[PDB]
């Protein structure tokens, strides 16, 4: 959400200890309405994880703990288990809402293998696919750890939003992970632009690609 | 064991209406009250709304994306709360939670944790109709070259329902492909790609097809992709 904002992925080691921050606003947090956090293991439901800021309901060990100072929430988890690899949400109520809000959520992974820097490669609209009056560029992010990344379009330096459809990593022959990301736009848009770009971030350091095209045509 | 079972999930169209009961069992059902929320496919929770307890006056409250269109309800002799969704939208695929609210009390107030979770049910809202797909060559270059192997493609482009497989060279070629998951372009209809690795010296030499397969429309297309010399 926008009230509730959380970093979308954080990691570490077995046996260390991480925090994923709930950064809310004046109208929930910051008035003293009560944190809640869910864990959403792969493949599973939501479970109740922290209730009333600090609780925790009786089939969730010790290592989970939260907190609050203010305008924002805590989530502690000392000593990550390979079994806590998951989704992790937090919610709160929002007086101009009126209703109960969410942050973002926010992929906990534990380190299982060395990191990796992705991989990247720009295809452009095809000859075939243009002659039938579409065309999209393939943006393909391969070989990276965690699972984690974030991709982003530019045309003329310029960033574009419309027409942006991206997947969720997924596990490789490696066991590392790949994602894609696609551009559509019609013929005209392709040929007007000269440059175009996808942009892929991952662990603070961002790789990008470029397509031109009066090139390969 | 305290439970909670959603049901009525499927492929329905937009503006129309259905219902989703939610039976529970192992508790006290009129003594919670009760909340639904949803998640669309790969993104996060989102509350849809909830009904107060019995004693409360079993009032509602609804999220601002459903209000005037979805309503909840309970019966407490059969342990069932139901959501009624009315004028469906595309943007309301989601997984449908069930959840009951807690009762542990706190300094002076009872808290309102989701404590206990259905499985789910996948409502899908959609007015695609069955299409084969098309399949447009991922042609490589140097531009798709990094150093010494290079990367080619297929992208199947248009289709609907899921899903589709690809193979390479009727799954004789093996090492180096990747075929990702497909997006769901706003017009209702999936894309995606398959993706190998070759080494750059052989590219002239061998020859490459994809074979995509989309059951749903007995539809086979076979693409042979060239190198461009560019």
């Amino acid at each position: 959400e926008s009230v509730l904002t959380q970093p979308p992925s954080v990691s570490g080691a077995p046996g260390q200890r991480v925090t994923i921050s709930c950064t809310g606003m004046n109208s929930n947090i910051g008035a003293g309405y009560d944190v809640y956090w869910y864990q959403q293991l792969p493949g599973r439901a939501p479970k109740l994880l922290i209730y009333g800021n600090s609780n925790r309901p009786s089939g969730v060990p010790d290592r989970f703990s939260g907190s609050r100072s203010g305008t924002s929430a805590s989530l502690a988890i000392t000593g990550l288990q390979a079994e806590d690899e998951a989704d992790y949400y937090c919610q709160s109520y929002d007086t101009s809402l009126n209703g109960w809000a969410f942050g973002g959520g926010t992929k906990l992974t534990v380190l299982g293998q060395p990191k990796a820097a992705p991989s990247v490669t720009l295809f452009p609209p095809s000859s075939e696919e243009l002659q039938a009056n579409k065309a999209t560029l393939v943006c393909l992010v391969s070989d990276f750890y965690p699972g984690a990344v974030t991709v982003a379009w530019k045309a003329d330096g310029s960033p574009v939003k419309v027409g942006v459809e991206t997947t969720k990593p997924s596990k490789q022959s490696n066991n590392k992970y790949a994602a894609s990301s696609y551009l559509s736009l019609t013929p005209e848009q392709w040929k007007s632009h000269r440059s175009y770009s996808c942009r892929v971030t991952h662990e603070g350091s961002t790789v990008e690609k470029t397509v031109a095209p009066a090139e390969c045509s | 064991e305290v439970q909670l079972v959603e049901s009525g999930g499927g492929l329905v169209q937009p503006g129309r209406s259905l219902r989703l009961p939610c039976t529970a069992s192992g508790f006290s059902f009129g003594d919670h009250a009760m909340s639904w929320v949803r998640q669309a496919p790969g993104k996060g929770l989102e509350w849809v709304g909830f009904i107060r307890k019995t004693t409360y006056g079993a009032t509602t409250h609804y999220a601002a994306a459903v209000r005037g269109r979805f309503t909840i309800s309970r019966d407490d002799s059969k342990s069932i709360v139901y959501l009624q969704m009315n004028s469906l939208k595309t943007e309301d695929t989601a997984v449908y939670f069930c959840t009951r609210v807690q009762l542990d009390y706190g300094p002076g107030y009872q808290y309102y944790g989701m404590d206990v979770w259905g499985q789910g049910t996948t409502v899908t809202v959609s007015s695609a109709s069955t299409k084969g797909p098309s399949v447009f060559p991922l042609a490589p270059s140097s531009k798709s070259t990094s150093g010494g192997t290079a990367a080619l493609g297929c992208l199947v482009k248009d289709y609907f329902p899921e899903p589709v497989t690809v193979s390479w060279n009727s799954g004789a070629l093996t090492s180096g492909v990747h075929t990702f998951p497909a997006v769901l372009q706003s017009s209702g209809l999936y894309s995606l790609s398959s993706v190998v690795t070759v080494p750059s010296s052989s590219l002239g030499t061998q020859t490459y097809i994809c074979n995509v397969n989309h059951k749903p429309s007995n539809t086979k297309v076979d693409k042979k992709v060239e190198p461009k010399s560019c």
